[PDB]
RNA sequence: AGCAGAGUGGCGCAGCGGAAGCGUGCUGGGCCCAUAACCCAGAGGUCGAUGGAUCGAAACCAUCCUCUGCUACCA
RNA sequence: AACGAGACUCUGGCAUGCUAACUAGUUACGCGACCCCCGAGCGGUCGGCGUCCCCCAACUUCUUAGAGGGACAAGUGGCGUUCAGCCACCCGAGAUUGAGCAAUAACAGGUCUGUGAUGCCCUUAGAUGUCGGGGCUGCACGCGCGCUACACUGACUGGCUCAGCGUGUGCCUACCCUACGCCGGCAGGCGCGGGUAACCCGUUGAACCCCAUUCGUGAUGGGGAUCGGGGAUUGCAAUUAUUCCCCAUGAACGAGGAAUUCCCAGUAAGUGCGGGUCAUAAGCUUGCGUUGAUUAAGUCCCUGCCCUUUGUACACACCGCCCG
RNA sequence: ACACCAUGG
């Protein structure tokens, strides 16, 4: 039925009309299971379709409303950047700023030398892990000279 | 593992292959759909279902992790 | 090379042979005339009584 | 596809297989001198002498040349082993092996262009002309290969049945890539030794006359690896040609400075 | 200078166009109370360099370079 | 004649026989009440559902726990020098439950870091007898016990329906198990009660399993490592993230080389629940239930053990001795 | 009708 183009260019990532579409748009970074399933509720658009079946009236609104949330009535506990460190804002950053945002944040901790950004620097263990017998990345060592 | 490039939703050609294998199946299950056209498996249910609702086979039994259909209870 | 199947009757078990003592040795009649016998290793549980198929019956055991 | 005008493996057949993978009895291995199907080494039927482990005498994703023991053409199945494998056999069974994947392979062109939706279009083809272009020197010696190395040297066969498109300008280019050249070794052994000054304007009345009884001008091998021993070689031809050109050549090039002054060997 | 042979894993080598392995060495496991022997896996490749043919090469052709044996031994 | 084995103790299986119970129940109807006709009928009388309420009702079947009983190779047939005993079968709750305890002689086994057990040596005020801070967790690598997976005999989302062994307010020591109402998406907060316990949490609404949805062979909606941002609680203090919750990132892994461990019936394996440590907290261990197989009824091949005969140049005992 | 099986702070 409807054998129509599938295949989306959203916003810097390519989505597969393929598949259904709470799980096609969460080939986007930002947006996982959670998220899109009620970015998907708030929009009143059905959840049977395949990613294919949604015209071009559909998807503008669905991104729209991925992108402003606390404007549909989106609660504040759930979104991924709270309380930004920065500037107070409540946001989802979805595609190519979670990037920005996660290196910023990395930069942020080297900066100031603290503890967590020396171990991102030295390439080790950020939590409280051991180190003894995990991660294990190297080559064998010889003990015959 | 494999490559199975199977079709999300029927063309007229399988559409009408659908339609022209009703009276030929001894058993219909929707894995021998799904063998016998490219069909992603999920939409072998669907056209399942609609082909039962038109009559044209007979549900032999349903159950959570199977169902079978047989061929309007003759030959 | 060519010879038929024959079908045996165990009239008595005589004792575990092989390495693990893995298998049975006993004595068998041939179904047609109860006059022959012979002596067979089974490999499974066997009981008095029960009838084994031999793809080969000119063959006999010695041990192991 | 299949390799082989036989469909099937015969009994006592030399077959090159691949060993795919190995069970408690025996080794499963791919057959590919003909179709791919499965076939068993078994792991007594594997050598004379005790084997200190399996590991080396098998291993998995090896090409090896096993024999026939047995064929069941009723179910599909092939019993192979290696304890019966001559080495004057191993000489032989993978030339066989690489000539049958010529023919295979000059089969691709076709696969290439035609109607490779379905492959049986290569095993119409192949009962079709690779059938055919074997049954006339098999039991003097040749394969499916000697049609192809006259094709290029003496294009008569390909044209005395049918001849296809688009396929002859691929296999008269490739197989002159390799077969063709000609095993040139004849350096005639020219040994004189002069006491004259015009000692090298004596025999250039001969040097042109390597071969005798044709044009001044066609090219042959100028050579020099001895004052005392001069060399020649002349048109290449082939090389029993070369020799009754060549035959002579020693004997028609010092006829001339045995005459001025001198004796030499003859 | 010439002939012949060779150039592929640290080292000896196999590899008759559908294309990278063997034997040894190296490192770590196994087996044993323990060491050697023996078993396993891992690491390490411009197939001498440069062009060309071929649908395609390490392999065929041409030029050059580098080793080894043997004569030439050459103002 | 003595010890060890056996006997012995706890435990699991059976008693419609005994003893006797609102801190356990059953049945009956006294009942009374709710509800539906779901049956004859009217809807009432008769019935059907009730962890709804009562009995100074009758009883002990289910629950509890005491006393006795009961199995002995006793009966029957074979094999046994007709002895000791073995196999099969009837009857039966059962014809071979599981643990505790355990000898002479010994090991240069472990423990001086359990001890107001302890000899000798050392130190003893610039202490080797107390407070603050850091470590025991650091990471090229080698090894051991384990948890989660590699998906369709599955994951997800709903619905349905069943346990048993336990623990519970602390003396110095200050903290226990929780019902039910409200508030919050969640972790969690506030407010009022019960329990020193067959009395309250609790009829312990456990998980796997069962019944329906969506997915469809694609490292995928399998897997959940690593990492970013936010919110709670314990505490004197959480950074080297204590633990918990939420949105996001989404690695290896497609059944595992040479080797090698454990296991015979309610057992292996799957599955959850308690106790121990515990201001906070189990991928550990120690117990409990729940679903519940394949394979054996053997042998001495491999690794060892026991008894006899035999050989020995060993006795620090073959991991010995010993020749050039 | 018998493959290999060396040595010991
Ligand atoms: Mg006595
Ligand atoms: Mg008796
Ligand atoms: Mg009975
Ligand atoms: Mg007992
Ligand atoms: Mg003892
Ligand atoms: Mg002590
Ligand atoms: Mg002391
Ligand atoms: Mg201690
Ligand atoms: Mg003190
Ligand atoms: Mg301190
Ligand atoms: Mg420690
Ligand atoms: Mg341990
Ligand atoms: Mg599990
Ligand atoms: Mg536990
Ligand atoms: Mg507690
Ligand atoms: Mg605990
Ligand atoms: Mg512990
Ligand atoms: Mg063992
Ligand atoms: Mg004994
Ligand atoms: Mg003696
Ligand atoms: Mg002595
Ligand atoms: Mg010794
Ligand atoms: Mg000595
Ligand atoms: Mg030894
Ligand atoms: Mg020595
Ligand atoms: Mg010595
Ligand atoms: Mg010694």
């Amino acid at each position: 039925p409807e054998k129509f183009q599938h295949i989306l260019r959203v916003l810097n990532t390519n989505i597969d009309g393929r598949r259904k579409i709470a799980f096609a748009i969460t080939a986007i970074k930002g947006v996982g299971r959670r998220y899109a399933h009620v970015v998907l509720r708030k929009a009143d658009i059905d959840l049977t379709k395949r990613a294919g079946e949604l015209t071009e009236d559909e998807v503008e609104r669905v991104i729209t409303i991925m992108q402003n949330p606390r404007q549909y009535k989106i609660p504040d506990w759930f979104l991924n950047r709270q309380k930004d460190v920065k500037d107070g804002k409540y946001s989802q950053v979805l595609a190519n700023g979670l990037d920005n945002k996660l290196r910023e944040d990395l930069e942020r901790l080297k900066k100031i030398r603290a503890h967590r950004g020396l171990r991102h620097f030295w390439g080790l263990r950020v939590r409280g892990q051991h180190t003894k017998t995990t991660g294990r990345r190297g080559r064998t060592v010889g003990v015959s000279k | 593992r494999d490559k199975l490039n199977n079709l999300v939703l029927f063309d007229k050609a399988t559409y009408d292959k659908l339609c022209k294998e009703v009276p030929n199946y001894k058993l219909i299950t929707p894995a021998v759909v799904s063998e016998r056209l490219k069909i992603r498996g999920s939409l072998a249910r669907a056209a399942l279902q609609e082909l039962l609702s038109k009559g044209l086979i007979k549900l032999v039994s349903k159950h959570r992790a199977q169902v079978i259909y047989t061929r309007n209870t003759k030959g | 090379r060519v010879q038929p199947i024959k079908l045996a009757r165990v009239t008595k078990v005589l004792g575990r042979t092989g390495s693990q003592g893995q298998c049975t040795q006993v004595r068998v009649e041939f179904m047609d005339d109860t006059s022959r016998s012979i002596i067979r290793n089974v490999k499974g549980p066997v009981r008095e009584g029960d009838v084994l198929t031999l793809l080969e019956s000119e063959r006999e055991a010695r041990r192991l | 596809c299949r390799f082989y005008q036989h469909k099937f493996p015969e009994v006592e057949d030399v077959v090159m297989v691949n060993v795919r993978s190995i069970a408690e009895m025996g080794a499963y291995v791919s057959l590919l001198e003909y179709n791919n199907i499965e076939g068993m080494i078994l792991l007594s039927e594997l050598s004379r002498r005790r084997i200190r482990s399996i590991n080396k005498l098998i291993r998995i994703g090896r090409n090896e040349c096993v024999v026939v023991i047995r064929v069941d053409k009723e179910k599909g199945y092939i019993d192979l082993s290696k304890r019966r494998v001559s080495p004057e056999e191993a000489i032989k069974c993978e030339d066989k092996f690489t000539k049958s994947k010529t023919v295979y392979s000059i089969l691709r062109h076709v696969a290439e262009v035609l109607e490779y939706t379905k492959d049986e279009q290569l095993e119409s083809l192949f009962q079709r002309t690779a059938w055919v272009f074997d049954d006339k020197y098999k039991r003097p010696g040749y394969g499916a290969y000697d049609a192809f190395k006259h094709a290029v040297s003496d294009p008569s066969i390909l044209d005395s049945l049918d001849l296809n498109e688009d396929e002859r300008e691929v296999l008269i280019n490739n197989i002159n890539r390799r077969l063709t050249p000609q095993a040139v070794k004849i350096r005639a052994d020219i040994e004189v030794a002069c006491y004259g000054y015009e000692g090298i304007d004596a025999v250039k009345e001969a040097l042109r006359a390597g071969l005798n009884c044709s044009t001044e001008t066609m090219p042959i091998k100028i050579n020099l690896i001895a004052p005392p021993r001069y060399v020649m070689t002349t048109t290449t031809l082939e090389r029993t040609e070369g020799l009754s050109v060549l035959n002579q050549a020693m004997a028609v090039i010092k006829e001339k400075i045995e005459e001025k002054r001198g004796v030499f060997n003859v």
